[PDB]
């Protein structure tokens, strides 16, 4: 079929950088090419049509150029909100093929240590003969953490579920970890600990029964 | 304002059928061409089908011909996508979109609705209160919340006090457990563990199972 092949596949870039994304069509498509921006869990937004025409309300820092088989999207001055996945698309010829997207992710912003919030099982959960420890991690950058749990002083492996980090609306990151216990396990230790490591430093929270 | 509002998402068994709706407003329905576009979890975008609202004449991407049908209702400015014989690879966020004439770029999109095709059954969440505690946080403010436990599929929405409380609320993305069910949490930053005359109720809407839970959160 008709191929739209974006390059690179992902980019790390800093606020104020000029960024150039390429899109190669498998055959001459004239200027029948559009660019879209998409943020996690949101609909794509039309940026560029006819290869070089800014859509209404699109900021002037976004530009398209090219024709034939070679197309380009340029972001001249990367702002914090420009971080998202960019799609090219040829739109004249069935089935109106999208490129596979270029992920522009942020780099070089201020490092921040995670805030950690730890809750013990609720009295309602325990009465349903279940127990869940809840460890909520927010406001960290870069977006990587590891989480370990301890019963008293001993590492606990079983029953840990941890999310992948994801961007908050403030361009810092959030993540969650859950420890599943039986009520007897919960009651039989003096305390449990969530320990969150980020850039070699740890923030730990402890909680105790009753 | 042009708005495309889709509904009809949720879980369907393999071989099952599912019908999506796209209510269009803010523009002349018959002036434009209406589209479906889909996005598999973590994958690219794929145009699915289009229909001219005037004639009901539809064109389909080749993987969906005979399987999917589009229809419109002009009198209530609404577009449908009837999906049949669904399979696992059909699991995706489905968008409706709008285009003009022969050039199929999309200026307006719906919000997207997740269709999950799976052997498993829907399950409403068990919602538990997370009692206010000063010692719960690392940063010297107090916090309370709701644990939204063991539901399937995504999505769940959370608000507090029916949308009246927005300040200091943080709702975390779901984890998928090994059991195959999701859990998420929503936290509210508060002054202390004594709530006084403040009320805190978390409203958890799980459309896929037709379940809402409104959980009261109080001191231990």
């Amino acid at each position: 079929d008709i191929q739209m092949t974006q390059s690179p596949s992902s980019l790390s870039a800093s606020v104020g950088d000029r960024v150039t994304i390429t899109c190669k069509a498998s055959q001459d498509v004239s200027i029948g090419v559009a660019w879209y921006q998409q943020k996690p869990g949101k609909a794509p937004k039309l940026l560029i049509y006819s290869a070089s025409y800014r859509y209404t309300g699109v900021p002037s820092r976004f530009s398209g150029s090219g024709s034939g088989t070679d197309f380009t999207l340029t972001i001249s001055s990367l702002q914090p909100e420009d971080f998202a996945t960019y799609y090219c698309q040829q739109y004249y010829i069935y089935p109106y093929t999208f490129g596979q997207g270029t992920k522009v992710e942020i780099k070089g912003q201020p490092k921040a240590a995670p805030s950690v919030t730890l809750f013990p099982p609720s009295s309602e959960e325990l009465q349903a003969n279940k127990a869940t420890l809840v460890c909520l991690i927010s406001d960290f950058y870069p977006g990587a953490v590891t989480v370990a749990w301890k019963a008293d002083s001993s590492p606990v492996k079983a029953g840990v579920e941890t999310t992948t980090p994801s961007k908050q609306s403030n361009n810092k990151y959030a993540a969650s970890s859950y420890l599943s216990l039986t009520p007897e396990q919960w009651k039989s230790h003096r305390s449990y600990s969530c320990q969150v490591t980020h850039e070699g430093s740890t923030v730990e929270k402890t909680v105790a029964p009753t | 304002e042009v708005q495309l509002v889709e509904s009809g998402g949720g879980l369907v068994q393999p071989g099952g059928s599912l019908r999506l709706s796209c209510a269009a407003s803010g523009f002349t329905f018959t002036d434009y061409t209406m589209d479906w576009v889909r996005q598999a979890p973590g994958k690219g975008l794929e145009w699915v089908a289009d229909v001219n609202p005037n004639s009901g004449g539809s064109i389909y991407n080749q993987r969906f011909k005979g399987r999917f049908t589009l229809s419109v209702d002009r009198s209530k400015n609404t577009l449908y996508l009837q999906m049949n014989s669904l399979r696992a690879e059909d699991t995706a966020v489905y968008y409706c979109a709008r285009n003009l004439g022969p050039s199929f770029y999309f200026d307006y999109w719906g919000q997207g609705t997740l269709v999950t095709v799976s052997s498993a059954s829907t399950k409403g969440p068990s919602v538990f209160p997370l009692a206010p505690s000063s010692k719960s946080t690392s940063g010297g403010t107090a916090a309370l919340g709701c644990l939204v436990k063991d539901y399937f599929p995504e999505p769940v929405t959370v608000s507090w006090n029916s949308g009246a409380l927005t300040s200091g609320v943080h709702t975390f993305p779901a984890v998928l457990q090994s059991s195959g069910l999701y859990s998420l949490s929503s936290v509210v930053t508060v002054p202390s563990s004594s709530l006084g005359t403040q009320t805190y109720i978390c409203n958890v809407n799980h459309k896929p199972s037709n379940t809402k839970v409104d959980k009261k959160v109080e001191p231990k």
